């Protein structure tokens, strides 16, 4: 031998010194609670109080709003002639081009 | 953002005023709450981005980033805790520290305005991974992985960093908003060329880049289970995110500048799709899947249309819930067997079923399986690819054909077969593995299940 | 299986083999009984007219000629037992065998559930724990100094003893375990 | 008389038609009985490693180790630049990356052709 | 699903087959007959023995272990001991 | 993965970088430290300075 | 319905043949469809009834947000923040409100050709001229601007098109 | 439990280094055979039939 | 005869997945109420024009009730 080393310890299994073992701690009190609450905050409060506020947040893309402003243009458009969709973005008149 | 960004800079000092026996307890709890708060960040507008001051803003970009690190902080915390048992509270403490420093400067970063407070925080996350992996790593090849993790990214980032203040000194500002609605486009030139060889090359060195990823190996194979969560999940998205950034000011000479880069990324993805084929450390494939996702996503950024850029960001934050259940899945059948080797266990669907379940559903994500983000990412990239030229079609075929062989022949090796005889210490799985695995994989699915929340501003 | 292997076959194992793999592969042919039959007389009739021969170096060449001609005239397709390597129903029922160290695991409840079983669970427990120092004392009293030199395994010699390495054997899972 | 069996590296020859089968010197056989008793050897010391009731865990095996390490960790140190190695990696990490770019610059430039000479059929092509 | 088997509809199926067989005289048969040292047979005999005993219980015994079964007490050991039958 | 991964993208970017540095470094650290020697190489520069700027 | 506009999303009226049957059997279907009114019709539209008369008695509006016209980066100036600003805004709810009218004539032209069935090809020859038309005009208008689009960038694509236009008149002309 | 001295090492070039490496991988010294010495890194590991 | 099956232990499992359910549905089902009570009796807005003179709210713009709130 080179060194005064320690030898490699034996692996510690949870489940030898409490059998309805949840993992987090050695500990049964302070595993069970770490369980529990991991379990409601996590789970419970993220996943479906998240996924409900997700689902319900308000229409701030104007999706429904460019919907209705589509459809009121479509409606003038099409009642009076003119075309649905302008060719130009600007106005020719105020865009001057060079000589 | 100071409502996310003070909670953090609180947590910290709860961790260190902490019980010994409740530092993981309160950590979990609170980084959980953390998370629920920054889900409110979701909420964005269809014309501009979220003008809270002059130093943050948050975008449709920016916005799933952030919900997705205080989503991660938890799951970081869980592993962390299953594998440091036998630590001192101290180092325990310690460790807790660098995972909460870490990803406070991962939101700051995310929520920066301007492109040196950016560059200033994204090279301030190298300090704490940096000492996560080379001090808390298992094997010898820690030290190599941080010095090769370390070295490629400032190499990379430097120019940057003269590129940068060169560019604030020509234009007048380096704010997003002033870049943005300033911008001139960049002629051909060989002094243009180098600018804008310096940004994107720090980027793709951040991405990685095939033929500049050998650190994410070495890192990730060699990393803490905690640090190889972070480092696939939110790290390999900092150099997304900075070329989604960046492009605005370097048309059009990305036209004719990123055909190097596409070849590189299309054949470097074919290429690591085999790589992972013939691999013998699980770790070791996983990481090199990263490296040809992040390659698809490199061809995204890089053919530059409003139908890639919605695909990247998708596949973004698909592969960084897929990489780290993976990596999740590894580090439980490691802690099984203390060995990384694929072949050295087997028959673990029949020893235990439950884990099965979760390696047969994160390999069915890995691949692109629809309905799943990753699916809808990989489309939108192909069809934006195919729209570039039609020979992109072929080789994403490749790239999806493999893919899939390369993630079935992991999930038969490791669960299928008969079990290995002299290994009689796979104990029964833990409720904390379990619950690990749930809040990896339902995220996903329910992202799948309104998926115009992670599809970017170019929605 | 059960059976160690030699260093090497012999002259008769090896014709042995062959007769027996031509006559499956005859059989294979030969789907009808009655012609099987006529058949595998026929071939019994050629290696009892080669029986006897005092030339080895002859029989080895019968032998190679032999076995070249079974190779061209194999049924590319032969019979194969269902539970046979090759067979349709080989390795069914290995996802099905789960081993005592496994059942070992169980919680306290899931014990009690089946309280007769585990009484005599221990008692083989106590069994193998009380006979590994005189199982590898045996083995290392009777094993040659420069090493084993083939895989047999010696048998209980004492009274009170039991064969060296019977555990896995003896506990191996059933054949249909579920 | 019977046609022959032509092995391949991927249809090897059977061990009843290989010819030194037939043809066995004194010395084979106590080859054969060398390679008998290592096997043996290793098969007790891991019969016993195996059958040990006090054992719990893994039994490490020296040649997976070997194995796993010559495959990743084994490779660079023996590796000597030489003509074939240096010929082999220039072809196979450069040649195709050169094709694909000749590839899509081709594509690229008769489809920009076309559109700049606009005979391309590009209606309905609002999504890109 | 199939009925179990039992040591002794083994001993009766084999020894069955072996009456049945015509080289072997059946009223000197008994379970403990040796084929080569008191029943007279040779090799051949003992692998069509053998692949009869493949046939009749459905299931193939390997060569390494056949050559080894010279008794009719010891295929029903061997098929007991295959089958896991234990009554 | 032998040819390309751990054999040429090693060789070509980070070994070569470091097997340069490692003989530059050797070479400048490779000082018996005898003031005769350096002396005599300030001399040199001072040459140098002299000379080659103007 | 009321809840959509007649002539925004236009239905062709409805002929449905009169029933003449030829057989004294009897006819399942309508069997079956009667059946099927008094088991799940009835109950589901008392539920319906019971649901808007508790919606009645809470009664509450919401609005259509307007937006009022502003000047457009033509008319602003060169590194003018606020009215850039100004003008791209407007122009990226413009752009939004083409792809909506987009979306509606895809749309219609879905609707025609399922409901015209085996006679599309000669029946939905008008709705494919207005989506013609339509993709047309959005195409010349954001057909390559790219992921970074922007009101500069539109108007400096409309000022090339218009210089491309003048070009050909004139050498028309010529 | 495995030493520095079982690891895979360079290519043999003397037969004192072949027996070594023979005995290292449980092989009998005229049954190991290295791969060619072409720079590709095998090192001494044996080249084993190509068989399944 | 009837033979014991060794099986690993699935009580665990069971476990995880018993607890999972009940903290998903702990929250769940108050949410599934109250959003059915919420639609059944709290309906949706109708769409209305502005009236002159009136300057609405940004919940006064949006429809949903739970939007709005
Ligand atoms: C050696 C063989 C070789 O040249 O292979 C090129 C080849 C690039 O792929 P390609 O499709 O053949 O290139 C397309 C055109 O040939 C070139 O494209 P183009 O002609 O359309 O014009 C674009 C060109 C414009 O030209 C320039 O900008 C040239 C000016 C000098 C640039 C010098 C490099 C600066 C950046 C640092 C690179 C560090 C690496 O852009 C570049 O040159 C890009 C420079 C950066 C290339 C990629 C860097 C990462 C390599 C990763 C593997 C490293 C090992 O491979 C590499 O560059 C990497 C392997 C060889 C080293
Ligand atoms: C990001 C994605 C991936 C990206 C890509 C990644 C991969 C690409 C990057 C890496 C590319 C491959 C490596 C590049 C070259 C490295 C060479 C090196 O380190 O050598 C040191 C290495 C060690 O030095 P040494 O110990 O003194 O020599 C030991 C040799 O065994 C002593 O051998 P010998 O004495 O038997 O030599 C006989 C023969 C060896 O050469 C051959 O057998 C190959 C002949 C064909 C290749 C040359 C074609 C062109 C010749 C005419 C050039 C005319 C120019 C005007 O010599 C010659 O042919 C004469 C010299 C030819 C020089 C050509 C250039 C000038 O020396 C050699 O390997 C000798 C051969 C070197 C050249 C091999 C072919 C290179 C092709 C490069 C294409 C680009
Ligand atoms: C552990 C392993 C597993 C882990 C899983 C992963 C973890 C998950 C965590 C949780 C994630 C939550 C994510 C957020 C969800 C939030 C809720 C949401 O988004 O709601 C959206 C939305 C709700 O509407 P809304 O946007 O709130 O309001 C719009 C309307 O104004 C509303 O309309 P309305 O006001 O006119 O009336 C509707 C009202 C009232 O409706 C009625 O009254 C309907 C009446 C029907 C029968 C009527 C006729 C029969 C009458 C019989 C009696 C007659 C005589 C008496 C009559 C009365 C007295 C006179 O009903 C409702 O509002 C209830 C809707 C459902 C609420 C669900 C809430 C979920 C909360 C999130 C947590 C969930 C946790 C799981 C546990 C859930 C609980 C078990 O839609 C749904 O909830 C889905 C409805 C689906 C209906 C059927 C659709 C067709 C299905 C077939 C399609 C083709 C086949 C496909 C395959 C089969 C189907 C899959
Ligand atoms: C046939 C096969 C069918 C199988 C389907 C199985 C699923 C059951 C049926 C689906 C459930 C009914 C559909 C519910 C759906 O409509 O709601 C979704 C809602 O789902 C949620 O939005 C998903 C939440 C995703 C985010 C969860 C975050 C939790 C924390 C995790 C953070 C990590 C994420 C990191 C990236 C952000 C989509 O929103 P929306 O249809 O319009 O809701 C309508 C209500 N409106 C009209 C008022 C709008
Ligand atoms: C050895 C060969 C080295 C080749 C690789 C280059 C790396 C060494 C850097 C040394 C400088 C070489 C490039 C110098 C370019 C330069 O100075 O000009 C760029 C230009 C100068 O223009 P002006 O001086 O203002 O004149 C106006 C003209 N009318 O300034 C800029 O645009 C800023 C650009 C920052 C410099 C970028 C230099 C690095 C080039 C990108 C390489 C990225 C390397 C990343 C490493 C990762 C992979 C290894
Ligand atoms: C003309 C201007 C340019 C001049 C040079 C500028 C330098 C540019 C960047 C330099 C890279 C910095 C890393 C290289 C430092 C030298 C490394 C070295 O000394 O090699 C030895 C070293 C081992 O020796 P020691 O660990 O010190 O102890 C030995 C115990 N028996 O070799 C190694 O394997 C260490 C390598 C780990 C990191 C290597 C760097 C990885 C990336 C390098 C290139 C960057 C890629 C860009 C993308
Ligand atoms: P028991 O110990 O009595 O066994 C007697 C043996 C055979 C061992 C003798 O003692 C012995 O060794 N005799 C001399 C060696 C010898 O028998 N040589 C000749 C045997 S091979 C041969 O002559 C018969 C081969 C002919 C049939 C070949 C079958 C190929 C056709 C198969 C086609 C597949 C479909 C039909």
């Amino acid at each position: 031998i080179r060194l005064q080393e320690d030898p490699d310890p034996e692996d510690e299994n949870l489940y030898e010194k409490n059998p309805d073992s949840h993992g987090y701690d050695k500990d049964p009190i302070v595993d069970l609670w770490n369980m529990r609450v991991v379990f409601f905050f996590g789970f419970s409060i993220v996943l479906v109080l998240g996924s409900t506020f997700v689902a319900y947040l308000p229409d701030y893309r104007m999706q429904e709003w460019a919907r209705r402003e589509a459809e009121r243009l479509v409606k003038y458009r099409e009642a009076n002639g003119l075309p649905l969709m302008e060719s130009n973005c600007f106005d020719p008149n105020k865009i001057q081009l060079p000589e | 953002m100071l409502k996310i960004i003070i909670p953090t800079t609180m947590l910290l000092p709860m961790t260190w005023m902490s019980k010994h026996n409740m530092i993981w307890i309160n950590a979990t709890v609170h980084s959980l709450l953390i998370s629920l708060i920054s889900l409110s960040l979701l909420n964005q507008l269809g014309e501009n981005s979220l003008n809270f001051s002059l130093t943050f803003f948050s975008d449709s970009l920016s916005a799933p980033l952030l919900v997705l690190t205080t989503w991660l902080l938890p799951l970081m915390l869980m592993a962390s805790q299953s594998h440091l048992s036998k630590e001192t509270t101290t180092r325990k403490k310690l460790y807790i520290t660098m995972l909460i420093l870490l990803q406070l400067f991962l939101i700051m970063t995310f929520t920066a305005t301007e492109l040196i407070l950016f560059y200033i925080l994204f090279e301030a996350t190298l300090v704490p991974t940096l000492i996560i992996i080379t001090r808390w790593g298992n094997q010898t090849e820690r030290l190599n992985a941080g010095l090769y993790f370390l070295f490629y990214t400032l190499a990379g980032s430097l120019p940057l960093l003269v590129a940068l203040v060169y560019i604030q000194n020509t234009t007048g500002s380096l704010n997003f908003l002033i870049i943005h609605y300033w911008s001139h486009p960049l002629s051909n030139s060989w002094s243009n060329i180098f600018m804008w060889l310096a940004c994107i090359m720090a980027f793709m060195v951040k991405m990685p880049l095939y033929g500049l990823h050998l650190w994410l190996p070495k890192a990730h194979v060699e990393a803490p289970i905690a640090g190889s969560m972070v480092l696939a999940a939110v790290l390999l998205k900092l150099g997304g995110y900075g070329m989604m950034r960046i492009t605005t000011i370097l048309n059009p000479l990305t036209n004719y500048m990123a055909y190097p880069f596409l070849m590189l990324s299309m054949w470097g993805m074919i290429m690591t799709s085999s790589i992972c084929l013939r691999q013998t450390d699980l770790k070791s494939l996983i990481a090199y899947s990263s490296v040809s996702h992040m390659a698809l996503v490199i061809v995204a950024i890089m053919i530059q249309t409003p139908w890639s850029f919605m695909g990247a960001t998708a596949l973004m934050i698909a592969h960084g819930l897929t990489s780290s259940m993976l990596f999740c899945l590894a580090n439980t059948n490691y802690e099984r067997v203390h060995s990384r080797t694929m072949i050295l266990a087997r028959g673990l669907q029949t020893l235990l079923p439950l884990m099965a379940t979760w390696w047969l559903v994160a390999s069915l994500t890995n691949l692109a399986l629809p309905p799943s983000i990753n699916l809808i990412g990989e489309l939108f990239i192909i069809t934006a690819s195919f729209s570039w030229s039609n020979i992109t079609i072929i080789l994403m075929g490749m790239n999806m054909m493999i893919t899939a062989l390369y993630s079935l022949y992991m999930l038969i090796t490791t669960q299928r077969g008969k079990y290995t005889h002299h290994i009689n210490n796979i104990k029964p799985s833990f409720t904390r593995e379990n619950a690990l695995m749930a809040l990896h994989i339902l995220p996903l699915l329910l992202l799948t299940l309104n998926p115009k929340m992670i599809l970017g501003p170019l929605y | 299986a059960f059976s160690a292997p030699a260093a090497y076959l012999t002259h008769q194992q090896k014709v042995l083999r062959l007769y027996k793999r031509a006559l499956r592969h005859l059989e294979s042919w030969c789907v009808h009984r009655d012609k099987y039959r006529y058949f595998a007389c026929l071939m019994r009739a050629r290696f009892d007219e080669h029986k006897n021969e005092k030339d080895m170096v002859k029989a080895t060449q019968l032998l190679r000629q032999a076995e070249e001609e079974f190779w061209y005239g194999q049924h590319p397709q032969p019979y194969i037992f269902p539970e046979s390597p090759g067979g349709t129903s080989y390795e069914r029922y290995e996802c099905y065998k789960v081993p005592e160290w496994c059942l070992d695991d169980w919680h306290p409840s899931e014990k009690a559930m089946y309280p007769d079983y585990f009484a005599k669970r221990e008692q083989w427990k106590r069994l193998r724990r009380e006979s590994w120092e005189r199982e590898v004392k045996q083995l290392q009293e009777e094993t040659p100094p420069g090493g084993p030199r083939t895989e047999a395994l010696p048998p209980a010699r004492k009274e009170g003893d039991l064969p060296p390495l019977w555990w896995h054997i003896v506990t191996r899972p059933r054949e249909r375990p579920m | 008389s019977f046609p022959k069996y032509k092995p391949s590296r991927l249809a090897t020859l059977p061990a009843t038609l290989d010819p030194a089968e037939y043809d066995i010197s004194p010395e084979t056989r106590k080859a054969q009985a060398e390679r008998l008793a290592i096997r043996s050897r290793l098969k007790r010391e891991y019969l016993l490693q195996y059958n040990d009731p006090n054992r719990l865990g893994v039994i490490e095996d020296p040649a997976l180790i070997r194995w796993t390490y010559a495959r990743s960790a084994n490779i660079y140190p023996n590796f000597r630049p030489t003509p074939k190695t240096s010929l082999l990696g220039a072809l196979f990490g450069i040649g195709p990356l050169f094709f694909w770019y000749y590839v899509f610059k081709t594509d690229r430039d008769k489809k920009e052709k076309l559109i700049q000479e606009g005979k391309l059929d590009q209606t309905f092509n609002i999504s890109y | 699903d199939a009925p179990p088997l039992t040591l002794e509809a083994i001993k009766d199926r084999v020894l069955y087959v072996l009456k049945l067989y015509d080289k072997i005289d059946p009223e000197k048969l008994s379970v403990n007959s040796h084929f080569m040292k008191d029943l007279g047979l040779d090799s051949l005999d003992q692998v069509e023995i053998i692949m009869a005993m493949e046939d009749e219980f459905g299931f193939e015994i390997p060569d390494i272990d056949a050559e080894k079964l010279m008794c009719p007490q010891e295929i029903v050991d061997y098929i007991a001991d295959k089958k896991d039958v234990y009554e | 993965s032998s040819l390309l991964d751990l054999i040429w993208l090693e060789t070509i970017l980070p070994k070569t970088t470091s097997f340069i540095q490692m003989k530059m470094s050797i070479m400048v650290s490779n000082q018996k430290g005898l003031i005769k020697l350096y002396f005599l190489s300030f001399l040199i520069t001072i040459m140098i300075s002299m000379t080659l700027f103007n | 319905p009321d809840s959509w506009d007649k002539d925004v999303y236009p239905e062709p009226p409805r002929r449905t043949p009169a029933p003449a049957p030829q057989t004294s059997l009897p006819n399942p279907v309508t069997y079956l469809t009667k059946i099927f009114d008094l088991l799940v019709d009835r109950p589901v539209t008392l539920a319906r009834e019971f649901i808007e008369q508790q919606h009645a008695k809470n009664r509450y509006y919401y609005y259509h947000r307007e937006f009022r016209r502003v000047p457009d980066i033509t008319e602003c100036e060169e590194k003018d923040i606020l009215c850039m600003f100004e003008a791209e805004m407007q122009w990226r709810r413009d752009y939004k409100v083409d792809q909506e009218i987009v979306n509606i004539i895809q749309e219609r032209l879905k609707a025609c050709q399922q409901r015209e069935g085996e006679s599309y090809r000669q029946n939905c020859a008008k709705e494919l001229e207005q989506f013609t038309q339509v993709s047309k005009a959005f195409q010349d208008r954001y057909s390559d601007l790219g992921a970074h689009y922007s009101a500069r960038k539109c108007l400096a694509k409309q000022k090339q098109r218009m210089l491309a236009e003048r070009k050909a008149a004139k050498e028309a002309a010529a | 439990h495995v030493t520095k001295d079982m690891f895979p090492g360079p290519y043999p070039k003397t037969p004192e280094e072949r027996a070594a490496a023979a005995k290292k991988y449980n092989m009998r010294v005229e049954d190991y055979e290295p791969y060619p010495d072409d720079g590709m890194g095998y090192g001494d590991y044996p080249k084993l039939p190509d068989r399944s | 005869k009837r033979l014991f099956i060794i099986k690993p232990s699935g009580f665990y499992d069971r476990r995880f997945l018993k607890l999972m359910r009940f903290y998903i549905l702990l929250t769940g089902i108050p949410v599934a109420i109250g959003i059915t009570l919420v639609n059944v009796f709290i309906g949706e807005a109708e769409l209305a024009d502005i009236p002159e003179g009136y300057v609405p709210e940004h919940w006064e713009y949006f429809k949903h009730p739970i939007s709005r709130w």
